[PDB]
């Protein structure tokens, strides 16, 4: 509702809510958007496209680029985020409160393994810290964490923790 | 490799049909990428280079260098100026670290703008 | 179905991102679906739809009518006037042929501009 | 080289060529392709997409959109026409006689049969008639006709006759 000490305690009600529930990448894996991919961005690394490229330096047969993880669980065209993910309230808690500019600051990611084709990958998120008022050449804002898993079923295969800022224009 | 190896250069021009095609290759639909009359009205000055291509050209960048054995642990991204249509990225390079064969390196993509983005890579042989 | 029936309407808005994300998955790369500047370049008002995009629309508006049980034999079209960005084409339909259980459809799309596109269907049930 | 009568005369021997030898799809039938195209043209049959659907509708399992034939052989960003491919000569030919315009008239295709995920298919292009010089809005100029087959393996699935205009603006 009113003031600092309440978005504090906002933050804290929707981390109390936990993490979403994993939610399917549309597609496995797959050399299609795998080709789509590299052609895009010019990378001509063999072992996303040879099976036996993929076996020089060790791979099982062609792997996917790391930086694809986030590609597979891409909403897509009008899509719209599930409920249970914490980013939808935490902006909608920052726009009401006035800081309705947001700008991505960081982003990092981690790679635990290679997936390989066939694979199907889930992704749930989850706030971090939040941490503000403060600031900023853009205005006064507060920025916000969030934390990003990618599971093969069971098994954590990558993660992202990325911040952004809302602040007031 | 050494601390204080530098990376061959790598140039980029953010021609629209760059800009788009990354941007749907990464599934990203955001009109800021594609639609120029969406992006000026809200406020920037072209369509620009989206967060997901940033990190598949840091990880294209290091892997032209270091070659297909090398096996990437994680990409981290600091964001800065926008990559805009027409604008050139030049990718720079520099070893930062070896310790245990885990391989640090410091990438900085230039722009017209300035620095458009500057990441920390993690990777093994 | 009987010769004079009429498909219901379908009314398609071409904003830039329809027009970019049809042509992309469409695999077509040219530049003057995505990319205004070489499109005004070369002589177009803006970027428009290209014909893969019109052969998908042509047989999703004659599927929608006749239903998943169709089987789709041929699709013709004769090409019109362009279908910029922020145009809206207008799909109408009429029942041309029945005989021997295949069915003849005439579609026109039309915009501001007139006549965007012709076409001929031929399916079964 | 020179005129009317030596235009037909190159024609003809751009025919004697015959056709293009069959060019391999980049990937084969696939269902996240399928997903991207009926996403994006907004078509909602059930057949594209589901299993259990595309068999109400009398087929074996998910059948790709027959519109979406082309796609599967479309040279990709930057790709280049094989040689053999008679368009590259006769668009040569044309721009040199002064015809330098172009703009694509009719596109008819024919499906043979629906296709399956997992299926691949080639393309082979032939030169049709050439008709010209003819008067037009645009301007003098020639319609020329090509002929698009498309095979899995030595099957004929689809065909494609396409004509365009190529003038003096
Ligand atoms: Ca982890
Ligand atoms: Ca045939």
């Amino acid at each position: 509702m009113t003031g600092v000490s309440d978005i504090q305690e906002a933050v804290a009600q929707i981390k109390a809510a936990g993490p979403s529930k994993p939610r399917l990448a549309r597609d496995p894996v797959n050399q299609p958007m795998i080709n789509n991919w590299v052609e895009a961005i010019g990378d001509r690394n063999p072992i996303y496209v040879d099976d036996a490229a993929a076996r020089a330096a060790g791979h099982p047969g062609i792997v996917a680029p790391p930086a694809m993880i986030q590609v597979w669980t891409m909403m897509g065209l009008g899509g719209v985020r599930p409920k249970d993910d914490p980013l939808g309230p935490i902006i909608k808690l920052f726009d009401d409160a006035g800081y309705i500019g947001v700008v991505a600051t960081n982003c990092e990611q981690t790679y635990h393994r290679y997936l390989l084709p066939g694979e199907q990958v889930s992704i749930s998120a989850e706030l971090g810290d939040v941490v503000g008022p403060k600031q900023t050449a853009l205005g006064e804002g507060w920025f916000i964490n969030q934390h990003i898993v990618w599971q093969v079923g069971d098994e954590d295969v990558a993660e992202m923790n990325w911040r952004i800022l809302k602040f007031k224009p | 490799t050494v601390v204080g190896a530098v990376l061959p250069e790598l140039k980029l021009y953010g021609d629209p049909t760059f800009i788009v095609s990354t941007a749907l290759a990464t599934r990203d639909f955001q009109d800021v990428h594609h639609d120029r009359d969406k992006a000026v009205a809200q406020g920037s000055k072209d369509i620009f280079v989206n967060i997901l291509t940033d990190t598949g050209l840091v990880q294209r960048y290091v892997t032209d260098w270091a070659g297909p054995s090398a096996l990437i642990k994680s990409i981290g991204l600091r964001l800065g100026v926008p990559w805009y249509a027409y604008d050139t990225v030049t990718f720079s390079g520099e070893v930062t670290a070896v310790n245990d064969g885990l391989i640090t390196v410091k990438v900085v993509g230039r722009n017209t703008l300035g620095d458009h983005v500057t990441a920390t890579v993690e990777l093994s042989m």
